[PDB]
């Protein structure tokens, strides 16, 4: 049933198959399940109960699988933390979240050494020589609590960007993952002996797919290191190496391994289903795709964090005439799914409204605040055709999307206005897709280098949400009511621009 | 050398994006990233061939690391 008893009905019938690889490290099912009874002797000596929350901040690993899985047995919460995005943000995950440890590499110790959480533990999980390493801590003296844990407990949290700059945590439960890890399981027919690349993070739900759906069947998954993010062909590389039937990303990044990695030139033969997820797909570049692998399984995957994927369509041949994206299909993950005018009303084929989904993944709720209460509406735009597939057509909201990542312009904007030299702050995007490019415009106290507010925004945010242009006016469009106008912004920055192409 | 090393932080610093310092982190601070990194490339290449194989932390950490590379690749 739970998560943790599928890695345990795994072992049972798959000892010795390859669990979980890495850049350095591989561990058969019988060694994965030593190294997790290991974590948890330590989980216990270090008095960590079921309920309470561990920081995950390190480079994925083996070590990190094993960690995840012992927290699960124990019902201790694990929450995945950004191992590229700075120490500054981590006391903010950690403040919200009241986690009790960190679990780093003795690299991040100093970080650690300085920061609001210094007097939290930690424990190094790479470097036998540091004091802080697992095995020095001494479990002789400890027990495994007698304890059982329901469907509906809080399994881990996945922390999403913040209006206000404090990351919401999107809290989970085993039945929120396995409702997922069973439809895709049962969907895409994973067997045992298929090997799963793992391209995303830890703190995002498509790595939910590559590890759970994996540990689920007796198949092997394949941790994509951090070291080869920007290099196509090493990805490309990956895949072949590894012999990948199952990817699963953004479409930027197939796109990156189509345009200068060859995917397209060197067919991988080893690739079975080919899973997208988090932005649209240009159809020019998935007609392509879809045309060197004819043979494979292609799907478009949507939602957010708080639901996993509660939509998905099956892509079998696109008509060449096709300009739009592809549906984002029909309900999944066994959810119920359906447009809503601002009103409440049901949408009818045709009708624009926002995306609602109700059934077993939509998240508990963030943690720390009141819990999800009946269906989630996503602050997705969407339309339903005849044949019963919705179309994606935009948000409303302040959440952006820069090559699948997820931005709140008030996250940025905090960080900016941080800067003792900037007074109002603004953030968007111009462009789209692999073009998109995010902007900050500032008013300065006493007029700002682009450098000096790139190092600033890197000591606060991920690099995925440092600003690429900064605009400087003397002061930022407001509407009648006060309020910044975002229209008006957005206008002005599209208008200077397209300046500069005439001049 | 430091005639390679000026011809790349011109082209960072006008094509792409004040100072620009030898040693100033270009992925840590998202100057060079996923989308501007096969730009420079074009670039070092066409007016100058850097392999895949190197597109990672270790050739463009810094501006005197994207400087050994293309050094380095002699014959
Ligand atoms: P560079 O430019 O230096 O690096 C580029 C590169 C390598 C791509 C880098 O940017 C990178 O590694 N990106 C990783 C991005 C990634 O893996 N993201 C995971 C997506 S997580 C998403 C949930 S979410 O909450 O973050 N966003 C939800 C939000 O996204 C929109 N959306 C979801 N799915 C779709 C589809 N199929 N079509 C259009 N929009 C979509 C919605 O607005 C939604 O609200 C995932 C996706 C499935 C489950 N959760």
């Amino acid at each position: 049933k739970l998560l943790h008893e599928r890695m345990m009905h795994s072992l049972a019938r798959y000892p010795r198959q390859t669990a979980v690889v890495d850049e350095q490290d591989a561990l058969s099912y019988e060694a994965l399940e030593l190294r997790i009874r290991e974590f948890v002797a330590m989980l216990c000596a270090l008095g960590v109960g079921q309920g309470q929350r561990i920081l995950l901040w390190a480079h994925k690993s083996v070590d990190l699988v094993a960690v995840m899985q012992a927290a699960l047995r124990l019902g201790v919460v694990y929450v995945p933390v950004d191992p590229l995005s700075p120490v500054s943000r981590l006391e903010k995950i950690a403040g919200d979240s009241q986690a009790v440890l960190v679990l780093c590499t003795a690299a991040r110790l100093e970080e650690l050494a300085g920061s609001a959480l210094a007097q939290v533990r930690s424990v190094v999980l790479d470097d036998p020589a540091s004091a802080g390493y697992w095995r020095n801590i001494d479990t002789g003296s400890s027990v495994v609590p007698t304890l059982a844990i329901q469907p509906d407990d809080l399994a881990y949290i996945l922390y999403t960007s913040g209006s206000t700059g404090v990351p919401k945590g999107v809290a989970l439960s085993h039945g929120n993952a396995l409702a997922f890890v069973d439809w895709a399981c049962e969907r895409y027919c994973f067997q045992p002996g298929e090997r799963f690349a793992n391209h995303a993070p830890l703190h995002f739900d498509l790595s939910v797919l590559d590890i759970y759906c994996a540990l689920n069947v007796g198949a092997t998954v394949c941790l994509v290191p951090e070291s080869i993010a920007f290099s196509p062909r090493l990805l490309t590389d990956f895949i072949r190496q590894h012999e990948i039937s199952i990817w699963y990303s953004v479409p930027s990044v197939l796109m990156m391994m189509m345009q200068d990695g060859d995917l397209l030139s060197d067919i991988q033969d080893t690739l079975r289903v080919l899973l997208f997820a988090g932005e649209p797909f240009p159809v020019k570049h998935l007609r392509d795709l879809r045309a060197a692998y004819a043979d494979v399984r292609l799907a478009n995957l949507f939602g957010p964090t708080e639901t996993n994927v509660c939509t998905a369509f099956e892509v079998g041949a696109i008509d060449p005439e096709r300009v739009l994206p592809v549906p984002i299909g029909t309900a999944a993950s066994g959810n119920q799914v359906w447009a809503q005018k601002p009103d409440g009303s049901r949408c009818a084929v045709g009708e624009e409204g926002e995306l609602v989904v109700q059934g077993p993944t939509v998240m508990l709720g963030y943690f720390a605040k009141p819990a999800q209460e009946g269906p989630y509406k996503t602050g997705d735009m969407v339309r339903q055709r005849p044949d019963g597939n919705y179309e994606y057509l935009g948000r409303r909201d302040d959440m952006l999307k820069v090559r699948g990542n997820r931005i709140e312009r008030g996250e940025v904007e905090a960080a900016l206005l941080a800067h003792p030299q900037v007074s109002e702050a603004a953030v968007l995007v111009v462009g789209e897709g692999m073009n998109a490019q995010l902007w900050g415009v500032l008013v300065a106290h006493t007029r700002l280098s682009l450098i000096d507010l790139k190092r600033h925004c890197a000591q606060r945010l991920p690099r995925y949400m440092i600003i690429d242009k900064v605009l400087c006016l003397d002061a930022l469009p407001r509407n009648a009511n006060g309020k910044v106008d975002r229209f008006a912004l957005a206008r002005q920055v599209e208008g200077k621009l397209a300046a500069a192409l005439e001049h | 050398g430091e005639e390679v090393k000026e011809k790349i932080r011109r082209y960072i610093m006008e094509d792409l994006i004040d100072e620009l310092d030898d040693q100033t982190p270009l992925l840590e601070w998202g100057i060079l990233n996923s989308m501007n990194i096969v730009k420079l490339m074009v670039y070092i290449r066409d007016e100058m061939s850097i392999p895949s194989t190197h597109i990672t932390g270790k050739y463009f950490k810094d501006l005197n690391a994207i400087s050994r590379t293309v050094e380095q690749l002699k014959a």
